[PDB]
């Protein structure tokens, strides 16, 4: 009964207004690119619309015709059609209304669940914040992976790069980072809440559905936006999805809040851009990518800033995901993005199969912020851990004397300490506890095949018996002398009792 | 909310009320018969072993 | 607002459907075939339990 009533509610409010609008005739349509004739006042990279309600962008302004790219399917556009200019640069909805919604590259709800109630729109192609608004990266972005929070820390406003081969665990790191923010978003203070945006570029719809259900299971869609431009979406959409998501995150960082955006991958945005550019007839470049392929990314990753307290104080972290071919980091797009981003997180298949998961290659992984953007407890402990692994990696290729034998023992203990599962990120204090136990010669007695058992049991024991100590470490944010003495006695007791 | 999002509100109300009235069971200490063992130990620890020791 | 003849036309067709909705009109066999198909699929994905009331438990102690 009420189904038809709510159906009518939609018609009751319509768009009566018909206006006198400028137009153009489609001289030629093919491969997703139209050549409109007319539109004498259409702007550059403006949004136009076709006779069937299908949108497009006027990318080329040639003297005789306008080269338009169609944001959708192309079979429905004929020759001699009509293109009406909307008189507005391409823009997307923004706001907290988008949280928990799966949307396409243009901000249209994709999961049903009604429409988006956004009250504001933002232009995708906005300039990055200047030099003055920013401020050095201060807070830590808690990722939940021990090896990332300890050895290659990420701040808020940094632009890490997750680069590896196919199926080494990049999207897994992204999902762990997204899921971990649940503890902060559930709390009270707004200075720690981090809203997450996941841009899925070129991934088949099944993968994005799996990801969305995984986030829902971990109850992580309360604060996550998913901008999906999947494989079957015309190239002009996969080219624009990163910019739409970055605008949705620019809103947060401009309104004093903190956001995290994860482009996944950028190596597929590059391919979509290449297809667009080749079908507009623009001359190719190296590997057929257009000349403006560095710009494409540099203008996009430069929007992940850390505003100073005069501009709200908000921040927007970025975690672009690149995909190399057989570890050839020396390729074109990988090198561009490596020279664009701050840090890197190298995942290697040789480490993935050797049992080290996440495969993070701590030897090559870097983070310019480093010291800054790390909690004091983690700063204290991960430093000694970093030195110990650095020494271990030198003498590792073989396998006598007591000193070097114990050095290898400690290195191996720490190595098996850094392993982890999927979608089970750890609180920072728990990571500190585990790493402290491992680095203070305690595990040197145990076998290295049992270190996982220890780690797990120790976590389960501490999370219940010694919740107070973990709360102390979190609140005070350092391993004070009394906290260190406690940690010492807890570890000494537990080790023997196991 | 839920009964506001269902047609046969009566059926969901019935389930709600049956849920409210009906509870769940709980096991017992029968498997804890090892109670007995404790007393036996008192014999060795406190009566026998203590005394001869 | 009383001038958009198609606006009032669509409203009129909607009203007529409302009145005639005693049973899904113009349903055709496809209506029943679909309904059955997706109801069957939902039944599998949920379960085969006693689809009237609360099933009982009779748990087992350790
Ligand atoms: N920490 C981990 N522990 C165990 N298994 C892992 C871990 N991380 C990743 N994997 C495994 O690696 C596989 C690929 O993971 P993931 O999708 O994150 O990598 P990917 O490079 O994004 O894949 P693709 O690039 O093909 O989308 C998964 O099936 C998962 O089981
Ligand atoms: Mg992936």
């Amino acid at each position: 009964a009420e189904v038809s009533s709510i159906l009518e509610e939609r018609i009751l409010g319509a768009d009566t207004s018909v206006d006198l609008e400028e137009t153009g005739r489609v001289l030629s349509i093919g491969d997703g690119i139209a050549r409109v004739h007319g539109l004498r006042n259409v702007q550059a990279e403006e949004m136009v619309e076709f006779s069937s309600g299908l949108k497009g962008m006027s990318l080329n302004l040639e003297p005789d015709n306008v080269g338009v790219v169609v944001f959708g399917n192309d079979k429905l556009i004929k020759e001699g059609d009509i293109v009406k200019r909307t008189g507005a640069i391409v823009d997307v909805p923004v706001g907290e209304e988008l949280l928990g919604r799966v949307v396409d590259a243009l901000g249209n709800a994709i999961d049903g669940k009604g429409p988006i109630g956004s009250k504001a729109r933002r232009r995708v192609g906005l300039k990055a914040p200047g030099i003055i608004p920013r401020i050095s990266v201060r807070e830590p972005m808690q990722t939940g992976i021990k090896a990332v929070d300890s050895l290659v820390p990420i701040g808020r406003g940094q632009r890490e790069l997750i680069i590896g081969d196919r199926q080494t665990g990049k999207t897994s790191i992204a999902i762990d980072t997204i899921i971990n923010q649940k503890r902060f978003n559930d709390g009270t203070d707004e200075k720690k809440k981090l809203y997450c945006i996941y841009v899925a570029i070129g991934q088949k719809r099944s993968t994005v559905a799996q990801l969305v259900k995984r986030l829902t299971d971990a109850d992580a869609m309360k604060y996550t936006i998913v901008v999906s431009a999947t494989a079957s979406d015309a190239a002009p959409l996969q080219y624009l999805a990163p910019y739409s998501g970055c605008s949705m995150g620019e809103y947060f960082r401009d309104n004093g809040k903190h956001a995290l955006i994860i482009y996944d991958d950028l190596s597929k945005q590059a391919v979509a851009y290449r297809q667009m550019s080749l079908l507009l007839r623009r001359p190719p470049g190296r590997e057929a990518y257009p000349g403006d392929v560095f710009y494409l990314h540099s203008r996009l990753l430069e929007r992940a800033a850390k505003m100073n307290d005069a501009f709200g104080g908000g921040s927007l972290t970025a975690l672009p995901v690149i995909e190399t071919q057989a570890g050839d980091v020396s390729a074109y797009i990988p090198t561009n993005v490596i020279s664009i981003t701050d840090g890197q997180i190298f995942l290697e298949t040789e480490l993935f199969y050797k049992g080290i998961r996440p495969a993070i290659n701590v030897g090559l992984s870097v983070s310019r912020v480093g010291s800054a953007a790390q909690t004091r407890a983690m700063k204290q402990v991960a430093g000694t851990m970093k030195l110990e692994l650095a020494q271990y990696r030198e003498v590792a290729a073989f396998a006598l004397d007591a000193a070097t034998q114990q050095l290898l023992s400690r290195g191996v203990r720490l190595t098996e300490l850094l392993k982890q599962g999927q979608y089970s990120p750890m609180a920072i204090e728990e990571q500190v506890a585990v790493i402290y136990a491992g680095v203070r010669g305690y595990l040197d007695k145990l076998e290295p095949s049992k270190i996982t058992k220890f780690e797990n049991a120790f976590l389960s024991h501490v999370i219940s018996q010694h919740q107070a100590l973990l709360s102390k470490i979190r609140t005070d944010g350092k391993i004070s002398e009394e906290s260190d003495a406690k940690l010492k006695e807890i570890v000494t007791n537990f080790l023997a009792g196991f | 909310y839920y009964k506001a999002n269902v047609a046969k509100a009566g059926l969901v109300d019935d389930f709600e009320k049956k849920f409210n009235a009906l509870k769940v069971p709980i096991p017992e200490d029968k498997y804890t018969a090892q109670v007995d063992a404790e007393e036996k130990e008192d014999v060795k620890s406190c009566a026998e072993f203590l005394t001869q020791s | 607002d009383p001038v958009q003849k198609l606006f009032v036309d669509k409203i009129r067709e909607y009203r007529t459907k409302r009145q005639t909705s005693g049973g899904p009109v113009d349903a055709g066999p496809e209506y029943q075939q679909d309904l059955d198909r997706e109801l069957f699929k939902l039944k599998q994905m949920y379960g085969k339990a006693d689809m009237n009331t609360f099933p009982n438990f009779t748990f087992e102690d350790p």
